[PDB]
């Protein structure tokens, strides 16, 4: 069937521009999003120590 | 012209904020009385040596004693 993605007209009123004005000017974007999704560093590194450890196979 | 501030602040929100800092910066030094306190201090900073003068008859004011109430009062700042 259908789906129309990335197809949405803007708000264009008094208050909702302040959500798009604080975004560009003071960067509430790009740090709450992209500075937190990188860190996300505390997870365990899933590395195989190849001369000692070995991975799975199949019969 | 009332939406002209609302069809450019939702269109190019960079230089709009510049003109607001172009404003509110020229006007206010002519407004608050905290200025001319800037002038009274910046003149009352002694760089050079205050050389005394010669008496002849008068004496309108200011005898030789420095700790006498003979000159002005800039000592409001220490009380400020």
């Amino acid at each position: 069937t259908y789906k129309y993605v990335n197809l949405r007209e803007p708000s264009m009123d008094m208050k909702s521009v302040t959500d798009r004005a604080a975004q560009t000017l003071l960067w509430t974007e790009l740090i709450r999003g992209l500075g937190m999704t990188l860190s996300y560093l505390f997870r365990e590194p899933a590395t195989i120590n190849y001369p000692f450890e070995k991975g799975p196979l199949s019969p | 012209v009332a939406a002209f501030l609302k069809n450019v602040w939702a269109k190019e929100p960079v230089l709009v904020a510049s003109f607001a800092i172009a404003g509110l910066a020229v006007i206010l030094p002519t407004l608050s009385p905290y200025t001319k306190y800037s002038l009274m201090i910046n003149r009352a900073t002694p760089y050079n040596y205050p050389v005394p003068l010669r008496d002849d008859g008068n004496m309108p004011d200011v005898p030789s004693h420095p700790q006498d109430p003979q000159g002005p009062s800039l000592e409001w700042l220490k009380r400020l």
